[PDB]
């Protein structure tokens, strides 16, 4: 997601296990974050596809619903050739609202 | 009391952006009142 | 190789005075250093062109330039004292008479052919405003009597209207 | 709103209705919100310009973006440089029509207005 | 708190509208009311308050009246002629500067 | 210091100057450089394109573009012609009339259909009057005040303008050429300015401009120079392959 500098990927060696997304995140690229003209499908590493990881979502990380799919612009611009892009790291952002929350109610 | 055929109140949008219009009216009155030879508006507004 | 732009016109710019200095030799600069008010032209302005026989012919193509219609003057950088002239001959040119005279002192007025409205050819006659009336004096002594273009030359100290 | 759900689905239905009816009175109303403050409603509508212009061909709507691109705001001029940014990634290679209409307006906007103008 | 862009916009506004058009000139400010806009151009924003020094006749004014009436500064201010809060706070000065 | 034997390394500018083959190219600190002679070679290859002007500027870049006022955009012609502009101008208008109340009226009954534009005429404007505009070349870079320069390396006399033949008191349009400069005059009485040997004269050089006359009336071209043989001063005042596109649409 090119919005949150950071984040971090996995980015080891590629593999056949095709991506999914959660339901918030369905229908986005996984890189560009546009939401139009998927073309290409998402294949993600072994061990970020091994047990409890499987099915999931890839930007999320809840239950996988959808396949993710790469926009035409990282596909012509080959951006969709780095493996694994599943983010490895939560960020400020979500534990932050979560207490913000749990502070509040 | 009220009266038919009105539209509603206007959105804090809406409110905002007449108040904003109503700020800069009141700046171009008193910029003339005092006859500043000085200020400029460009053109970002 | 500098030339100063005198009767430069109110509104003609440092474009067209460097236009012009460019479309007769290397324009190397032109300035109309100006009223630090107004803005305007000085009246008097300053243009460098790198060659001294590129300013001579510039200097000698730009009398009665006539930029704004008024005729502009570039030359190195109203007293009544103006020569009438008799014996003129039709076949004259103001810019040519000009750079004829001019040499006794510069034209602060176009040399005039005083010529009907009817045919537009000359009479014989002429006026033209010279820098001084010491001026006038050598002009008109260097220029009395003698062999002019076509009709030997009669000049005088102008009557006015 | 503050959920994405709702503000996604508005912006496609700013498009079906402007499928039903013509293209001018729903885009005349979408100027005038790149009228108003908050960046999120803002963002929100520069990209239902966006789908508008790109269901109803291009050629319709950008003359009025173009011309909304006059008037004297930070704001306003903003939303239609987003606009245009949605518009060509959605229409992908039909820009080739409108490339030369729209270059004259980038190269002045890339000659400062502000950061985020050249941004 | 009032931050010198409020305050300019203040005083524009009253020297347009007047002194008892509050409401209108609430409307023209954010996150301000017509109370609050009242309070200020009333404690200090008005060119009548004077925020100079004091003269030791003032001051030796100031204390024979806060010694008089104890406590009441809305009541001793207008006598000497500066707001009570200028008055309190330069009192508690001398009180403290004599201590 | 160890700074200061790769500064005793530092050739003086002359040094490098005098080593490359071109020494135009070397500005100022380019002795600075880790690699000097690197560095002129590369600024000396075809086709490339020098750093912005601006990073050593102590000032940001159009930050400096600050002061002045400008006009807005203007739009191109062929989107002119569809008349969008002053459409939309009427509705401004009438909107900057309008209050509050009737515009909360209005957005709860609206004028549906108040007006319009026609299609084709958008789709003439796009498909069939669009144009190419005037683009720049490579290498080109911009800098804050490039729009600001009027042209320069322009040393033809036959380019004239409209602002300068009109305040010159002659006519531009069809009949330039054979609209006579006051340069003209004193070209045919003594030459050319002596810098252009090589600059011909519209009437007094060259041959008439196609339709215009020799003559000595208010708009001719006088009595054409020549020698008390016959022989035109400069040039000829007087006026003594199959380059087809090869792949190219019917
Ligand atoms: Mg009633
Ligand atoms: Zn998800
Ligand atoms: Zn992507
Ligand atoms: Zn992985």
């Amino acid at each position: 997601a090119k919005h949150h500098p950071d984040l971090i990927f996995c980015r080891k060696q590629a593999g056949v296990a095709i991506g999914r997304l959660c339901e918030k995140c369905d229908g986005k690229c996984v890189i560009c974050d546009s939401y139009v003209r998927p073309c290409t499908l998402v294949r993600i590493c072994d061990e970020c596809n091994y047990g409890s990881y499987q099915g999931r979502c890839v930007i999320c990380g809840g239950p996988g619903v959808s396949d993710a799919y790469y926009c035409k612009e990282c596909t012509i611009q080959e951006k969709d050739r780095d493996g694994c892009p599943k983010i490895v790291n939560l960020g400020s952002s979500k534990t932050d609202l979560f207490y913000e929350r749990k502070k509040y109610g | 009391g009220g009266k038919t055929g009105s539209g509603g109140v206007a959105s804090s949008s809406e409110s905002n952006r007449d108040r904003r219009e109503r700020l800069r009216q009141l700046a171009l009155e008193t910029i003339d009142i005092n006859k500043d030879p000085y200020f400029m508006k460009n053109h970002l507004g | 190789a500098t030339v100063y732009v005198g009767g430069l016109d109110e509104k003609v710019s440092e474009p067209l005075l460097w236009e012009l200095f460019l479309q007769a030799g290397p324009v190397v600069n032109t300035h109309m250093p100006k009223d630090r008010v107004t803005g305007q032209h000085q009246g008097y302005g300053f243009v460098e062109f790198l060659s001294e026989e590129d300013a001579d012919y510039a200097i000698k193509i730009m009398n009665m330039i006539k930029l704004y219609g008024k005729p502009i003057r570039v030359n190195k950088a109203d007293v009544g004292a103006n020569i009438f002239i008799g014996n003129l001959d039709p076949e004259i040119d103001e810019k040519l008479l000009y750079d004829t005279f001019s040499a006794f002192g510069v034209i602060l007025q176009t040399p005039k052919i005083m010529r009907d409205p009817d045919t537009g050819n000359s009479k014989g006659y002429a006026f033209i405003n010279f820098a001084s009336f010491d001026a006038s004096d050598a002009a008109i002594e260097a220029m009395n009597g003698q062999y002019l273009c076509n009709r030997p030359i009669t000049v005088s100290y102008a009557f006015k209207k | 709103a503050h959920k994405k759900a709702i503000r996604r689905a508005t912006v496609n239905t700013f498009g079906y209705i402007a499928k039903a009816i013509g293209p001018h009175d729903v885009l005349a109303t979408l100027l005038n919100n790149l009228k108003v403050q908050e960046r999120q409603n803002r963002v929100c509508t520069t990209v239902a310009i966006a789908i508008v212009a790109e269901t109803c061909s291009p050629f319709t709507v950008l003359p009025a973006l173009m011309n909304e691109y006059r008037v004297p705001e930070l704001n306003v001029q903003n939303g239609v440089l987003k606009s245009l940014s949605f518009l060509f990634e959605y229409i992908g290679e039909m820009g080739k029509d409108y490339i030369y209409a729209v270059t004259p307006l980038l190269e002045d906007a890339l000659m400062d207005r502000d950061l985020v103008h050249r941004q | 708190v009032w931050r010198n862009t409020e305050d300019e916009i203040l005083k524009a506004a009253v020297m347009k509208y007047g002194k008892n058009q509050w409401s209108r000139i609430a409307s023209l400010l954010h996150r301000k009311s017509a109370k609050q806009c009242k309070a200020r151009w009333y404690e200090w924003l008005d060119p009548s308050i004077k925020k100079t020094e004091w003269s030791r006749e003032e001051e030796e004014k100031l204390l024979h009246l806060a010694k008089l009436m104890p406590t009441q500064w809305r009541t001793i201010a207008p006598i000497i002629g500066r707001t009570a809060a200028q008055c309190l706070e330069h009192y508690e000065f001398l009180l403290d500067k004599a201590a | 210091s160890k700074k200061k034997l790769r500064r005793m390394n530092r050739f003086t500018v002359a040094e490098l100057k005098q080593l490359v083959a071109r020494p135009d190219v070397v500005e100022m600190h380019d002795v600075t450089a880790q690699d000097p002679k690197l560095l002129v070679h590369l600024k000396a290859t075809r086709n490339s394109v020098p750093v912005p002007r601006h990073w050593c500027f102590k000032r940001k870049y159009l930050q400096g573009k600050r002061g002045i006022e400008k006009p807005p955009f203007e739009l191109p012609d062929f989107i002119k012609r569809t008349g969008i502009q002053e459409m939309r101008e009427a509705l401004q208008e009438k909107e900057e009339q309008k209050t509050m109340k009737s515009k909360m009226r209005e957005k709860v009954r609206p004028k549906m259909g108040k007006i319009d534009i026609d299609y084709q005429k958008l789709h003439d404007a796009f498909f069939k009057w669009q144009t190419k505009p005037k683009l720049t070349i490579h290498g080109d870079l911009y800098y804050e005040g490039k729009e600001f320069e009027t042209r320069l390396k322009e040393k033809k006399p036959g380019d004239l303008s409209d602002e300068l033949r009109i305040s010159l008191g002659m006519p531009v349009g069809p009949n330039a050429h054979k609209v006579p400069p006051p340069w003209l005059i004193a070209m045919q009485r003594y030459g050319p300015p002596p810098s252009y040997p090589n600059l011909k004269i519209p009437g007094l050089n060259s041959p008439i401009p196609e339709s215009c006359s020799f003559g000595y009336h208010a708009g001719g071209w006088g009595k054409p120079p020549v020698d008390e043989t016959g022989k035109p001063l400069y040039g000829d005042v007087f006026g003594t392959i199959d380059r087809t596109p090869w792949g190219e649409l019917e």
